[PDB]
């Protein structure tokens, strides 16, 4: 892509995301 | 010239043409196994030919 | 950036050195399209939920709900990419992409600004009472939820862009339409049964129609365009005739294009709205998104159905209005990002690919390509325009652009999908 | 097509449909010679069929009738 | 000037605009159908998959306030 | 009614021919005569012919040169030839 050097593994991004759901699906839902 | 073509000698001399062509490969496929290029090809320096 | 330091301070996704194989490719994107649509049924965390943000030309475009975790949904990368093709592509700057240097410049500009309208987009709404908020300490909160949502978003995008199948943004728009529909038509308050039931019953059915006529038509029309592609030949297979060709995607260079031109008129009656309960209006008079004559009526976009159609003028305006910013776009489009005239040069020549009737050169080809480009450029865009346009005021589900759109970016990626879908019988492995 | 409808024609049709026939097959034979998209043998195959038998059911009305 | 120079320009590229859409394919049946087909499967893919889980998740989700 | 035009050529020949000289190329059948092709092309295009040059190949085929008047227009002719 760029010139970057610092790189991420898909499997970071796809979890950082599935993190985010959980969190405010139970956060804002109940306020467990 | 060369003297000289007539109207329907250079039909002659364009069916000569086209038997120099090797066979295309689509015959071959379709006799399933196969079909050797087969002498009807033809040089000009060689070639002395009666009519 | 610009310039080889900040540009590395930008951290990428990498590229890959897993496996690409059908189900692979489908296992990444699946995994997006879920959590697209899941993001959409969760609600912000500021003890109270279900506050939504007015608008009613946001909705569409982005394909995204508005109060969730991904109420800014796709208008960063669309805002940006706006800017970028205005300028690189009227030749202002000189960025075009070519080398892997005017290349990782275009792509790092581009990626920043997506990060910088996060932010942007979100305070400005808060900052004009959207949702209501319009304390610090809640308005802080929710901000944060936002931008942060988006901000996972651009990532995603480049994980489907380079590992699952097709672009980014191409997947969430035909995503979120198809939704859109099949939940409308088919849902709890679905269509098809308030059709259905009328005709049923023996009264009219011209207001449980009208969605369902409006999506045929916008098909019919996109379908059709689809069939009509400008077949270049190639090399004799060593028989008689030019066997094989390569096709041009007629609707590609006023596809991306229209997409940019739609989301200009919507940051212009965003801003107008937005600055007279944050500002002074200064472009136009907005209250509900639009008006009732003037500057402000003329530069709204009715989705579903209208009757402000009523008015001449303000069909007129309008249709020219998407049609000329179409155009602008267009051309730009040849320009900068895909479809060159440059790329496309080298490209037949190295493979030496001809036309029947010796046209084995270069310039012979190449000319017919530079020659014909201009014309189905443009007229690629007046049509699209139009379409568009009519197709809104009509009313159809999705809005008129949204079927348009959904339609040809999921065909030409339908088309790429089913040459992975039958690579996958063989052992090789498919990636195509 | 059928040989039913030929005869169903008046002769003024057989004619007018002879010309429309050629100048179609003239267009088809164009477009296989600067390759076409994909193989049909149908274009040329089919309206040369079609010229044949028009003419064919034509001239044997001609013999009866003179 | 500026009138003229549209003019003879609008002339001059409405006549390209002509060549072109002869070089398009032209829409008839099975090109349609093909598209069509194709198309609509794909759409109806993606369309179910998000009734299924949106609907069902939202009674649930929603209700859990 | 006359007609003895088996299809144009495409050929880069050709293109110098349409564009340029305000010519045609034809392919015509194997035995033939100048006054034949003249006015079967002139009813079949809608023409008016100013010339015909034609000459026979050794392919097994004829070739025609015809020249057109210029309230007339190679072109527009050539376009819709071979064309979808």
């Amino acid at each position: 892509e760029t010139f970057s050097k610092i790189r991420v593994k898909p499997e970071h991004v796809i979890g950082v995301t599935v993190a985010f759901v959980i969190i405010e699906a139970i956060l804002t839902y109940g306020r467990f | 010239m060369a003297r000289n073509k007539p109207l329907a000698k250079k039909l002659r001399l364009a069916k000569a043409l086209k038997q120099n062509r090797r066979v295309p490969v689509w015959v071959i496929v379709k006799t399933n196994r196969r079909v050797l290029t087969h002498p009807k090809r033809r040089y000009w320096r060689r070639t002395k030919l009666k009519e | 950036k610009k310039l080889i330091p900040i540009l590395e301070k930008i951290p990428e996704v990498e590229l890959p050195v897993k496996e690409i194989t059908f189900k692979e490719k489908l296992k990444w994107t699946g995994i997006v399209l879920v959590l697209y649509f899941i993001m959409g049924c969760i609600d912000v965390y500021t003890a109270g939920a279900q506050i939504p943000a007015i608008f009613e030309f946001w909705q569409t475009i982005t394909a995204s709900r508005i109060g969730t975790l991904i109420t800014l949904g796709i208008g960063p990368i669309v805002t940006a990419g706006i800017i970028m093709q205005l300028l690189v592509g009227s030749g202002i700057i000189q960025m075009d992409l070519s080398i892997p240097e005017n290349r990782a410049l275009f792509q790092g500009c581009q990626k920043l600004l997506s990060i910088i309208m996060c932010f942007v987009e979100a305070v400005l709404f808060v900052g004009a009472g959207a949702f209501g908020i319009l304390t610090p300490l809640l308005a802080f909160l929710v901000i944060i939820q936002i931008a942060f949502g988006s901000i996972i978003l651009i990532y995603l995008d480049e994980i489907v862009s380079k590992y699952g199948i097709g672009s980014g943004i191409g997947l969430f728009i035909a995503a979120g339409v198809s939704q859109t529909i099949f939940v409308g038509a088919l849902g709890p308050e679905g269509y098809l049964w308030k059709f259905l039931n009328s005709l049923i019953q023996g009264v009219p059915n011209i207001e449980y129609i009208a969605p369902i006529i409006g999506t045929i038509i916008v098909f019919l029309m996109v379908v059709y365009a689809e069939c009509m592609r400008v077949e270049i030949p190639l090399a004799h297979g060593r028989i008689k005739g030019a066997v094989g060709k390569y096709p041009i995607k007629f609707v590609y260079v006023s596809n991306i294009p229209v997409i940019l031109a739609a989301a200009l008129f919507a940051n212009i009656q965003l801003w107008g709205l937005a600055l007279y309960r944050m500002g002074i209006p200064i472009l136009g008079h907005y209250e509900g998104g639009r008006a009732v004559d003037g500057i402000a009526y003329y530069l709204s976009t009715p989705y579903g159905l209208s009757s402000v159609i009523s008015d001449p003028i303000h069909a007129i305006v309008y249709m020219i209005a998407m049609i000329i910013t179409c155009v602008m776009f267009g051309i730009f489009w040849v320009e900068t990002t895909g479809l060159d005239p440059k790329s496309m040069a080298k490209r037949i020549g190295s493979l030496g690919m001809a036309i029947k009737g010796f046209r084995k050169s270069e310039k012979a080809i190449e000319h017919r390509l530079k020659r014909y480009i201009p014309p189905l450029t443009v007229m690629s865009s007046a049509f699209v325009g139009f379409l568009a346009t009519i197709a809104n005021f009509i009313g159809a589900l999705g809005g008129g652009t949204g079927v348009l759109l959904t339609v040809s970016i999921v065909y030409r990626m339908y088309e790429q999908l089913l040459r992975e879908k039958v690579s996958e019988l063989h052992p090789a492995i498919a990636k195509l | 097509m059928k040989p039913s409808e030929i005869r169903e024609m008046s002769i003024e049709e057989i004619d007018a449909k002879i010309r429309e026939l050629r100048l179609q097959l003239a267009k088809e034979r164009g477009l296989l010679t600067m390759g076409t998209s994909l193989e049909n043998p149908m274009v040329i195959r089919n309206l040369r069929r079609d010229i044949a038998r028009l003419l064919t059911i034509k001239k044997e009305k001609l013999r009866e009738r003179e | 000037t500026d009138f003229n120079q549209k003019i003879e320009q609008l002339k001059e590229f409405i006549e390209e605009c002509r060549r072109v859409w002869l070089v398009l394919k032209k829409p008839t049946k099975d090109e349609y159908l093909a598209v069509a087909k194709v198309t609509a499967l794909g759409i109806s893919l993606l369309g179910i998959i998000g009734y299924i889980i949106h609907v069902p998740a939202t009674y649930i989700k929603g209700i859990l306030k | 009614p006359y007609k003895v035009i088996i299809r144009p050529v495409v050929t880069e020949k050709a293109i110098s021919l349409i564009e340029k000289e305000n010519k045609l190329t034809f392919i015509v059948d194997r035995r033939a005569t100048k006054q034949d092709i003249k006015r079967a092309v002139e009813e079949i295009f809608n023409v008016k012919v100013e010339k015909v040059n034609t000459l026979i190949t050794p392919r097994g085929e004829k070739k025609a040169y015809v020249k057109l008047k210029p309230e007339y227009s190679a072109s527009e002719v050539a376009a819709r030839l071979g064309l979808f």
